[PDB]
RNA sequence: GUUAUCCGGAAUGAUUGGGCGUAAAGCGUCUGUAGGUGGCUUUUUAAGUCCGCCGUCAAAUCCCAGGGCUCAACCCUGGACAG
RNA sequence: AGGUGGUGCAUGGCUGUCGUCAGCUCGUGCCGUAAGGUGUUGGGUUAAGUCCCGCAACGAGCGCAACCCUCGUGUUUAGUUGC
């Protein structure tokens, strides 16, 4: 056994002081946000109207990998980044076509929003609206069709995509579920 | 590899027996066997095939490196966790289980920071020099920080495997876990839902006994995989 | 509410004095007014002959101590590299004209510049940093989070900066200040080094209050 | 460019495609005539339904394939899914 | 140049006030689709969010208290112009 000092000196050298050390790590994850929504919202106190910024902010690769993420600040930066994390922590994978678009064509629900995706022929472009729009085009989805119907709000747009390309299943594991070789489903 | 179980020594250790019919889950309706004077009687050939599968991926994370807790915070179990965290040299919780040990990482290590910088003070000497509520104030935070901090205060970053105790009792171990991506190996009464854990053993609440034997069961698994990992590495 | 400059709260605990002189009490006055002279005449010379050479000048304080024979003027200066190269150096040519006037009758002047260590380890050269930037017409989130930087980096235990006016010319001023890690205004044991800067801009005034903790 | 007219967006009259505890919306409650739907098994018939073949649904327009005015708009030939 | 001419609803500095009232917040996490919540609430106790128990929260910051002056008791030292 070393002694006590040394080593917890070295758990306190290993994790570094937020205090001495400054933050750029993130262009290193290989990710992009993209800024959906800025409102200030309101908090009301007996001196007056107390403000913040709620920042709705998507992240992708655009290879196939997105994620939706909500955050507050005071400031628009902070909020911007605490969005940031908070969607890198609640990321998933959306399901492609060798001409990147969706496997077929599915609905979603979240809240009161409403989403209809359906699949394109390539050289089509991503045609759908802000939400929706920004979350495919994240992923990296090529060729989508998409309308919201139902609401209109931002965030349970996004989510509802989420949900929509979640549920989304590609052909090699229909197979494998339903027990039936590939080509015969094709037909 | 093979593991020490029979139906006789789970017979013995009084495993098959749990909670009053009026306070079931019939969401673990599937794997129960019977009920007998109002006392749930729960199936043990189920058991014995979780409680093996759960010794051997508790074999093959302890051979690979992975690091280990193990939770209960009943009164037995815990004077029964602190003795099964030190024969299999692991982490451990038997005291009051602060929500935020496994999610919030960085306050909680940060609080590990200054009750090492206590436990420096102390045998240093230096409490001597110090006024009277210096040292009951010390000794506060001292007793608070052995108390939460006791058996984890060895563990230097995020544990990938946890071992819990009735999952009833247990219910923020289970989310923290669910959230960061760390599997569960639990103990499951009658009352409990199994859903919340990766490997839920079916076991016994208020007995001493069925702690005691599926916990020196796993403990065993946890020494023999030590012994493979101290071979490997 | 109102705090008070917490200069002024330590006095004779945690702070020195800056004229470090005795006078009888009619002698008093006149004292002052010197001092007030050549603390005038010091900053103007400097301020003259290095923006007129481009760049940032720290002029951290002035400590004047007088004696019978000699009165000495100590100058803490963050960068005296534009009044030491200059080839009338600062202390001859400054020396001319604080003895000018104050008086040679009895009083011979000398002057002595010391360089402080760390100079993002004081408020003064700090807001004469934010005020430079500011004046450029840089917003003033960025001008703050670099003064955070630009301190932290140059050895400080805590900061709290606040800047007050027409901010970014619009019609309505208003306040916004940023506190980084510890700063207590109330303990006197605190080691605290306050200061006050005013600014000039096509938009009118701007304000500078810079808290800079240096620990107990 | 402005104004007018019409469809769109409008899932805002909704078959595809909405609702009715509190947002607009369940008759105060039953009995019941027309009307609509109606359990299982075997046979029959073939009205719907389904498949093949024929007649026709004019030419011009729209769709596809060529041809002609230098190109295009426009014109011309041939052919067809729908229904 | 000079302006004690206009505008304190264009501003800096400085101050009053609620009130020397005990509050105000932030970081990480967790609950909520979200504005927000929790921490800061519950049982006690304080002059005090003072402090202790309990609690999905764990910590920190500015406040409070303390570190400052003056008046209370003693001891060491220094004795003129005071004794
Ligand atoms: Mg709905
Ligand atoms: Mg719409
Ligand atoms: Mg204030
Ligand atoms: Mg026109
Ligand atoms: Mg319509
Ligand atoms: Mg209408
Ligand atoms: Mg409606
Ligand atoms: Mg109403
Ligand atoms: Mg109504
Ligand atoms: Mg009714
Ligand atoms: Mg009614
Ligand atoms: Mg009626
Ligand atoms: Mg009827
Ligand atoms: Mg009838
Ligand atoms: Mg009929
Ligand atoms: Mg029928
Ligand atoms: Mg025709
Ligand atoms: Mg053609
Ligand atoms: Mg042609
Ligand atoms: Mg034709
Ligand atoms: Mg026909
Ligand atoms: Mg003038
Ligand atoms: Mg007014
Ligand atoms: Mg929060
Ligand atoms: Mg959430
Ligand atoms: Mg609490
Ligand atoms: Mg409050
Ligand atoms: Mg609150
Ligand atoms: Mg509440
Ligand atoms: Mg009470
Ligand atoms: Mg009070
Ligand atoms: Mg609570
Ligand atoms: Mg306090
Ligand atoms: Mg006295």
């Amino acid at each position: 056994l070393g002694n006590d000092v040394y080593a917890m000196d070295s758990k306190i050298k290993k994790a570094t002081g937020f205090g001495s050390k400054s933050k750029k790590e993130k262009i290193r994850d290989g990710f992009e946000e993209n800024v959906v929504q800025v409102r200030r919202v309101t908090k009301v106190v007996k001196g007056g109207k107390h403000m913040r910024f709620r920042a709705i902010v998507v992240v992708g690769d655009k290879k196939g990998q997105v994620g939706v993420g909500v955050g507050k600040a005071k400031e628009v930066v902070s909020a911007v980044q605490k969005a940031a994390v908070d969607a890198r922590r609640n990321i998933i994978t959306v399901p492609m076509t060798k001409y990147l678009t969706f496997p077929h064509r599915n609905e979603a629900d979240y809240g009161a929003a409403r989403v209809m995706l359906r699949p394109a022929a390539p050289g089509t472009g991503v045609i759908a609206g802000g939400a929706v729009r920004t979350v495919l085009e994240m992923a990296g989805v090529e060729n989508a069709l998409g309308k919201q119907l139902g609401s209109n709000n931002a965030l349970n747009n996004a989510r509802a995509t989420i949900v929509a390309v979640q549920t989304m299943r590609q052909f090699s594991d229909v197979a494998r579920d339903r027990g039936i070789p590939m080509e015969e489903l094709w037909k | 590899r093979y593991w020490n179980i029979n139906l006789e020594e789970m017979m013995e250790a009084g495993v098959h027996f749990g909670h009053g019919t009026r306070k079931w889950n019939p969401r673990m309706s599937p794997y129960i066997s019977a009920k007998c004077k109002g006392i749930h009687i729960i199936n043990l050939t189920r058991t014995a095939r979780f409680l093996s599968e759960a010794c051997d991926l508790v074999f093959d994370a302890s051979s690979r490196g992975k690091q280990f807790l193990i939770v209960g915070t009943k009164n037995k179990a815990a004077d029964s966790v602190a003795r099964a965290a030190i024969r299999a040299r692991c982490h451990y919780v038997n005291k009051k289980w602060l929500g935020g040990m496994l999610t919030n990482w960085s306050t909680t290590e940060t609080r590990l920071h200054k009750f090492r910088d206590l436990r420096m003070e102390q045998t240093a000497g230096r409490l001597a020099r110090l006024p009277k509520r210096d040292a009951a104030v010390v000794k506060r935070q001292l007793s608070h920080l052995q108390t939460y901090l006791g058996g984890i205060k060895y563990m230097t970053g995020l544990p990938d495997i946890v071992i819990i105790v009735d999952q009833q009792e247990e219910y923020t171990a289970l989310r923290e876990c669910i959230t960061l991506g760390i599997p569960t190996i639990c103990l499951i009464d009658t009352n409990c839902n199994p859903d919340l854990a990766d490997i839920s053993i079916p076991a016994n609440d208020d007995a001493i006994a069925s702690i005691r034997l599926i916990l020196t069961k796993l403990v065993f698994a946890i020494c023999e995989g030590r012994s493979s990992y101290i071979r490997n590495p | 509410g109102q705090k008070i400059n917490p200069l002024g709260f330590r006095l004779g605990t945690t702070q020195s004095h800056y004229s470090l002189w005795f006078s009888q009490p009619k002698n008093y006055a006149e004292g002052l007014q010197e001092d007030q002279k050549i603390r005038d005449c010091i900053k103007n010379y400097v301020q003259k002959n290095t923006k007129t050479s481009s760049g940032v000048e720290g002029i951290a304080r002035i400590e004047i101590q007088k004696r019978i024979d000699l009165i000495q003027v100590i100058i803490h200066m963050g960068f005296p590299k534009l009044l030491i190269e200059n080839r009338p150096q600062g202390v001859e040519d400054l020396k001319i004209n604080v003895q000018k006037e104050l008086n040679c009758v009895n009083r011979k002047l000398n002057i002595a510049i010391t360089r402080i260590a760390k100079p993002y380890g004081d408020p003064n050269i700090l807001a004469e940093f934010i005020a430079g930037q500011l004046k450029s017409r840089v917003s003033f989130r960025k001008a703050m989070k670099k003064a955070i930087e630009l301190t932290e980096q140059a050895d400080t235990k805590g900061i709290q900066i606040q800047i007050a006016g027409r901010i970014d010319g619009k019609e309505i001023a208003r306040i916004e200040w940023i506190r980084e890690g510890r700063v207590p205004l109330q303990t006197i044991r605190a080691k605290i080094d306050y200061c006050a800067y005013t600014v000039r801009t096509i938009y009118g005034v701007l304000g500078i209050k810079i808290w800079i903790f240096m620990g107990e």
